[PDB]
């Protein structure tokens, strides 16, 4: 019953932090400690909100996602394992979701994970559930790719499908670049006629 | 929509990173082949 | 293909599971394949 | 569920893409114990 109130207040905190990061000096938003606190809090908030199985949580997490994306882009130089595990569980929930509403969330979580890996070059051994991570990446890639295939074939919404496609492509490219031996990649390609 | 800006930025960042790594590998291939040609030559 | 798919799909005591599977084997396209 | 077909529920949730860790634990454990029952060495073989 307090829904609309918390929603508007979150819109307020959002717009506030946005106008802040755009002019951090005027806001005195130079503190990288505060920058990291904000980033982590907004991330975890998107997480907990996107964890509830049973429409409001969707829109809320989507706003939080747009925010976290712009924020990470601006504060990258101020911006990991626990973040990896968290974005993993988050993408997991985003997978157990109905597709027609989870697309933007998948794209966001993907760019987030990409930033998490680009933040520090890591080998597959330091990536928790790296097997499961690549597994899910492959599942999503397969599904969305077949989808975009059918969509392009029926064309005998143009740019977004290709955008997500190229996105997952570069994602898997980096994931494989993390696995030089391909043994896990081998088990994967053996499991999937990608 | 700062979000879309952020995302396109990260995507183009990945694309440039890969293109640069690719060109670097290609130059490494060319130069290594060159030293090889020099030795066998 | 559509017809045999419909027969496979018809809820009826006469179309047993085996004939359902056979009618399936005898059965915008990509989503149709994923559905099947 | 009513006939407690643990293997069947495992296959079903697999087709549903639902992930529940402890539930999966229970499904595998139920398969193991129920089989060990249905052949009352023969138990471990079941």
């Amino acid at each position: 019953n307090s829904l609309t109130e918390y929603q508007q207040l979150l819109s307020a905190w959002r717009m506030f932090l946005i106008v802040a990061t755009h002019n951090a000096d005027v806001m005195h938003l130079t503190n990288p400690e505060v920058r990291q606190k904000l980033f982590k809090d907004i991330l975890g908030g998107t997480q907990a909100l996107l964890v509830v199985p049973r429409v409001a949580c969707m829109h809320l997490s989507s706003m939080l996602c747009t925010v976290m994306i712009i924020l990470l882009r601006r504060w990258k130089n101020d911006l990991p394992e626990d973040i990896l595990n968290s974005l993993t569980q988050i993408l997991e929930g985003v997978l157990q979701r109905d597709q027609q509403l989870v697309e933007k969330t998948k794209a966001q979580i993907f760019s987030a994970l990409i930033s998490v890996l680009e933040m520090k070059p890591m080998k597959a051994s330091e990536i928790p559930q790296y097997s499961q991570l690549l597994l899910n990446v492959c599942e999503t890639l397969q599904e969305e790719v077949v989808s975009l295939v059918d969509h392009t074939r029926h064309e005998v919404q143009k740019d977004q499908r290709d955008g997500v496609c190229v996105l997952g492509l570069h994602l898997a490219k980096e994931l494989c670049e993390a696995d030089e031996e391909g043994d896990q990649w081998q088990q994967v390609l053996r499991k999937l006629p990608v | 929509d700062i979000q879309g800006f952020l995302k396109n930025e990260k995507d183009n960042a990945l694309l440039s990173a890969i293109e640069e790594s690719r060109k670097r590998t290609f130059v490494m291939a060319e130069e290594y082949h060159r030293e090889s040609m020099l030795v066998e030559w | 293909a559509r017809v045999v798919a419909k027969l496979a799909d018809m809820h009826s005591p006469e179309i047993s599971l085996k004939q359902r599977l056979e009618y399936i084997s005898r059965a915008a396209d990509g989503e149709f394949l994923h559905e099947l | 569920d009513p006939f407690r077909l643990s293997e069947c529920k495992l296959a079903i949730i697999h087709c549903a893409g639902h992930s529940d860790p402890i539930l999966v634990q229970t499904l595998w454990q139920d398969i193991i114990d129920k089989e060990l029952s249905d052949s009352m060495v023969d138990r471990m073989q079941s």
